[PDB]
């Protein structure tokens, strides 16, 4: 595939076909979002507001 | 009148003489000494954090 095409967020799936499968076909996909991440700014907020999520 | 003098139980009565009822009527006002004196233990509980969270 082209270098700049992968640079943008276009996902691909390499659908394979094998006999020993439940649905007889396996689909697995990737993209730049699925690649190696660099930064992780986990906020990990700690609040006394407990019951409600967010 | 002083607070302490009344606390001593002076038993003030406003004497009233009326034509229909010749006998004067007495109405005592005083502090019964039988009642004890226990100091209040006043406690101030701040608002529940469940109130502040709701905001
Ligand atoms: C993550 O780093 C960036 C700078 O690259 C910064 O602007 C951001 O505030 C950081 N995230 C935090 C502190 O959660
Ligand atoms: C994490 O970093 C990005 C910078 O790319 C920033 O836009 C985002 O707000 C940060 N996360 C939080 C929770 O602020």
């Amino acid at each position: 595939v082209s270098e700049e095409e992968w640079n943008t967020g276009e996902t691909y799936t390499c659908v394979v076909a094998h006999e020993a499968l439940p649905n007889r076909v396996t689909e697995r996909t990737v993209d730049k979002s699925t690649g190696k991440p660099t930064l992780y700014n986990v906020s990990l907020v700690m609040s006394d507001t407990a019951g409600t999520c967010y | 009148i002083c607070e302490d003098d009344w606390n001593s139980g002076e038993r003030f009565t406003c004497t009233v003489t009326h034509t229909d009822l010749p006998s004067p009527l007495k109405q005592t006002i005083s502090r019964p000494k039988g009642v004890a004196l226990h100091r209040p233990d006043v406690y101030l509980l701040p608002p529940a954090r469940e109130q502040l969270n709701l905001r």
